[PDB]
């Protein structure tokens, strides 16, 4: 039998003492039956009138049957029970698996109910079964195995399973086993018959510990649907997504659609939700109907088309390098694909994250590269070689002018428009013969010129960018601009090419036009 | 074993483990698998909810991997234990030795081992991940050096009396051996130590040269309006520290709205002011001492071209030190610098400082272990340094 994990109640706290709520004589009987059987099988044990601890239990009817099922409410015990090692939080991504010839899934029945419980804790698992007679006291039991509904069950079960699987995994290094709650996925590259044979070996090995499973005739067959994917031993995809076909859309429908569309972008390239998402602006209710604009209609149509024919993800071949390729698919929009075999995606994706109010394509591209890097280490434990639409010269330039540090693993330029570039650069030294503008809601120039305007619905730093803006407008191709705004300075010094602020964008527009622009700061 | 406890009320750490590369993981397995065989660590069960992140760094001048356990959180939650050489920095040259293996020969209080739990993750969460805790004193833990102190004096006793010409300071897993002897007569007494130590440890600093980069003003042939403006702005910023700095006279050349590039001859009155301003900056401001009761802060600035700048203070502007580091890639450099500054900080004050790094947390968390080599890990946060500040240094 399996080792017993030492459980303890949270510090200071004491076991639960919840009175048992009333139960119909009917339910009382059904329970005495269920519990009497559990006591015969050793899962629970009649205890003495000494145990003060108690947990409420009630009966539930199971679909199809006159029979009732027992349910124990272990909330309080759960509150008073220690914290355990976090039951697996992270799940594998289909794209990190290596293909198998055969993959078999197995359900483990009698899961918890087949694993010993720490002897010192069993006294807290106490529950009482009310007797039908009024003068007679109801029977009290406690658990001897992991109880369903208890805090430490999920973790202690997995713990045990892993131990139980130790040998078998050792004797069979050619077989891969992923444990997920009560399921077990088992893949191998053995021949059909040999595979089925090994499965049976595993089945018996687990049963040697009282763990039951389904026989070949009863096992689910591929593709297996899991965590939103549709898995084959050789390929993977997201489970079939259907797009609504209607002329009345509510905010609810649009949000669900966009959500559904995002999910797909990890395998279906070309999916876009920019227009659908716009339909969400200013919405008043989840039930508000928003007419689809002409562009949203076109978008839905292309996605619908993209989704008509399925596409599959191939699995990770650990013998091959990982290649990552990024494309700019619109302002602030990027798309990336990760493959090993030239154009047989292990997976794809789209990054649209803008970090900070203002930014440029280089920063963004670089952040996209970091996001992908992190993602790969997680799925394949190694970083891909990148294929980028930026030239080394360009990157390097922006790199050494930026105050923040950053890295980019091995990467090769890929002449695939649109190539990312910098639309402008501030002179490093003031321009000779270029007029000089001194801004402070107006400006004054050395050439005698000036102008002042008033502004409403304006914030303090907003007027600051206004001055600079006006100056750009009124100046020639080359211009020197002097300001006391540390704020505006940074922004522009950052050489952004895109922004939330319209004002900034216009300034950028001006900036792109000029031949030479020198910006200076003064207290 | 010694009954250690966490600072009152405090519970154990539960730090998430930053994802690792297949390479580092394989190394950590080979290593922990081995520490298990030798009883230094043990697999733990679900009844342990604690966690400390583990990493794998490579040793310098060695092909072998080293397990770096980030006990930063645990060290903060540990109780305090109840002397830094005023002259370790004075010393001509100091060498650093890793005596971490000293601990792996001393037990850890049974009821404390739970707190040292750590995990070796698996690629793409395909397996549950290997969980262990320590049985011996773990490397990197605040308690190890402390608990091992006795046994450490009982062993440095002979060399200390035999060679009272060399100062020996310990800091966690490291040993700072300083002296003024010849570098050959040094590298020797050092190996004479590596021997007196094996009698019961792999690897010059020269804290003598560690200089305080003063603030500098441009020395120009001619001075344009722009030059003067950058000058005034910078000076003005520094007047915050050295209140004797005046610019009144410089601002006079800047009246009106001249052309940025217009060259300006400097008035007699003005040229005499700059010189005074220059003199004032030649040395660090007076009356700025190190308060042991305050955290040491360290800020870095990317100067560009593989050049960086740092300052170590406790209060703003009141700098205990300032430096510059120069050459790779941005990240490699920043990590090497952090360490260089941490060492110096240790050597001079005996405490690591708190860094303010100019880089995205994700980028750092990603590559920092590719070039880290120290046995300790300083505290750190990520910032967005302004332009003006960076311009006012180096
Ligand atoms: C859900 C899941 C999680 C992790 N790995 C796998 C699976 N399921 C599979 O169906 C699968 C498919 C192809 C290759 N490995 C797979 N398996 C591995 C076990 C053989
Ligand atoms: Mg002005």
């Amino acid at each position: 039998p399996i080792e017993t994990v030492p459980v303890k109640l949270k510090p200071g706290m004491d076991g639960p003492k919840v009175k048992q709520w009333p139960l119909t004589e009917e339910k009382i009987k059904a329970l005495v039956e269920i519990c009497t059987e559990m006591e015969k099988e050793g899962k629970i044990s009649k205890i003495g009138p000494e145990n003060p601890y108690n947990t409420p239990v009630f009966a539930i009817k199971k679909k199809d049957s006159t029979k009732w099922r027992k349910l124990v409410d272990f909330r309080e015990l759960n509150k008073r029970t220690q914290d355990f090692w976090e039951v697996q939080l992270g799940i594998p991504h289909p794209a990190g698996l290596e293909k198998k010839k055969s993959v078999t899934v197995l359900d483990v029945g009698d899961a918890y109910f087949s694993v010993p419980l720490d002897e010192d804790f069993r006294k807290y698992t106490a529950f009482t079964i009310p007797s039908i007679n009024n003068e007679t006291p109801g029977i009290r039991y406690q658990y001897n195995v992991l109880p369903q509904g208890w805090k430490g069950s999920p973790a202690i079960f997995q713990s045990s399973m892993t131990k139980i699987l130790e040998p078998f995994r050792k004797q069979n290094p050619d077989i891969v086993i992923y444990q997920y709650m009560d399921d077990l996925y088992v893949g191998s590259d053995l021949e059909i018959g040999q595979h089925r044979t090994k499965i049976e070996e595993l089945r018996q090995h687990l049963l040697r510990w009282g763990l039951t499973t389904p026989d070949k005739k009863h096992q689910k067959e591929p593709p297996f649907l899991w965590m939103g994917y549709e898995l084959h031993p050789d390929k993977w995809t997201v489970q079939p997504i259907v797009l609504p076909e209607k002329d009345s859309w509510t905010v609810n429908d649009i949000q669900k659609l966009v959500g559904k569309l995002n999910w797909a972008s990890q395998i279906y390239p070309g999916i876009k939700v920019r227009q659908l998402c716009k339909l969400l602006r200013g919405t008043k209710a989840l039930t508000e109907v928003i007419p689809l604009t002409e562009e949203a209609e076109l978008e839905l149509a292309e996605n619908r088309e993209i989704l008509k024919e399925p596409v599959h993800g191939v699995y990770y071949d650990p013998s091959k390098d990982l290649i990552a390729e990024i494309q700019k698919q619109g302002q602030g929009q990027w798309t990336y694909q990760i493959y090993q075999e030239p154009f047989k995606n292990l997976k794809t994706g789209k990054y649209a994250r803008m970090r900070g109010a203002h930014t440029n394509d280089v920063k963004q591209l670089t952040e996209a590269v970091q996001k992908i890097t992190t993602e790969s280490i997680v799925i394949w434990g190694k970083t891909p070689k990148f294929k980028l639409p930026i030239q080394k010269e360009t990157w390097e330039t922006w790199w050494t002018e930026y105050w923040q540090a950053t890295w980019i693993p091995e990467w090769e330029f890929v002449n695939t428009p649109p190539l990312v570039k910098l639309w402008y650069q501030l002179e490093k030294e003031p321009i000779v013969g270029a007029e000089t503008f001194y801004v402070d809601a107006g400006y004054v120039t050395n050439r005698g010129r000036q102008k002042v305007v008033t502004l409403t619905d304006t914030t303090n730093q907003k007027t600051e960018l206004q001055a600079i803006y006006l100056a750009l407008q009124d100046s020639g191709l080359e211009v020197n601009i002097v300001t006391d705004s540390q704020y505006a300075l940074g922004i522009i010094q950052a050489q952004p090419d895109q922004s939330e602020s319209e004002l900034v964008n216009q300034i950028i527009e001006q900036l792109i036009k000029k031949e030479k622009v020198y910006l200076a700061w003064v207290p | 074993t010694v009954p250690v406890k966490l600072k009152p009320g405090m519970d154990g750490p539960k730090v998430k483990q930053w994802p690792l590369t297949e390479e580092k993981i394989k190394a950590l397995v080979e290593i922990c698998t081995e520490m298990e065989k030798e009883g230094k660590i043990s697999k733990i069960g679900p009844e342990n909810p604690y966690n400390t992140p583990v990493f794998a760094i490579k040793k310098k001048d060695s092909t072998k991997w080293r397990k770096l356990v980030d006990f930063r959180e645990l060290n903060k939650r540990t109780q305090d234990f109840w002397p830094h050489p005023a002259g370790l920095e004075k010393k001509k040259s100091v060498t650093v030795l890793d005596v971490g293996d000293a601990y792996f020969s001393v037990p850890l209080d049974e009821d404390f081992r739970k707190y040292t739990a750590f995990t070796i993750p698996s690629i793409n969460n395909e397996t549950p991940g290997i969980r262990y805790q320590y049985n011996v004193l773990p490397q990197g833990w605040k308690g190890s050096p402390a608990i091992f102190q006795s046994s450490m004096t009982k062993i440095l006793e002979p060399f200390r009396k035999q060679n009272p010409d060399i100062v020996i300071y310990q800091y966690m897993d490291d040993l700072y051996v300083g002296s003024d002897l010849e570098i050959g007569q040094h590298r020797t007494k050092i190996e004479e130590l590596r021997q007196h130590l094996l009698r019961w440890p792999p690897f010059e600093l020269h804290p003598d040269k560690w200089t305080v980069q003063p603030i500098v003003l441009p020395e120009k042939d001619s001075w344009t309006v722009n030059d003067i403006q950058k000058l005034v702005g910078k000076l003005n910023w520094a007047s915050q520290i050295y209140p004797g700095i005046k610019v009144r006279q410089l601002c006079k050349l800047l009246r009106g709205t001249k052309a940025l590039t217009e060259v300006i001859p400097l008035t007699e009155e003005a040229e005499l002011e700059l010189a005074e301003n220059r003199e004032i900056l030649k040395e660090p401001v007076h009356g700025v001492y190190y308060d042991p009761s305050k955290d040491l802060i360290a800020e870095i600035q990317k100067q560009g071209q593989g050049q960086w700048t740092y300052q170590i203070y406790q209060e703003p502007f009141k700098n205990l030190k300032t430096g510059k580091y120069a050459r790779t890639n941005d990240v490699k450099q920043l990590t090497e610098a952090v360490q260089k500054i941490t060492t110096e900080s240790i050597v001079i004050w005996g405490k690591t400082p708190k860094f303010k790094l100019p880089i995205q947390k994700e980028t750092w968390e990603t590559w920092w272990t590719e070039y880290w080599q120290a046995t300790w890990i300083p505290e750190w946060e990520f910032v967005n340094t302004p332009p003006l500040v960076k311009l006012w240094y180096q």
